[PDB]
């Protein structure tokens, strides 16, 4: 989607890998603010949007 | 990332002294003791925060 409108999708009631998009050199940047990046996989979240 | 982000911590205190402004270098100071027993990238926020303040 654009900027102005972007979407949405909900992840819900699931195991969520981190690692594979943690470890993945296809992206160009990361960064985590409020949990580290290296413990996502540890970390349960109530719902995840993206 | 964690390295880039410790040097860039101890170049602000660095520039703080040079620019005679001690207390800002010893809060920064601060700041990179408690980032290298954390995995807070925030701390580097605050430490440029700080900077610009002075500067």
């Amino acid at each position: 989607a654009s900027v102005y409108a972007w979407n949405r999708k909900r992840i819900s009631n699931c195991v969520a890998d981190y690692s594979v998009l943690y470890n993945s050199a296809s992206f160009s940047t990361f960064k985590c603010y409020g949990v580290s990046p290296t413990k996502l996989n540890d970390l349960c979240f109530t719902n995840v949007y993206a | 990332d964690k390295e880039w982000i410790l040097q860039k911590i101890y170049e602000i205190m660095r520039l703080l002294d040079e620019l005679g402004h001690a207390e800002a270098s010893m809060r920064v100071s601060d700041l990179i003791y408690e980032f290298m027993k954390k995995g807070d990238e925030r701390l580097l926020e605050e430490a440029e925060r700080l900077l610009e303040e002075v500067e």
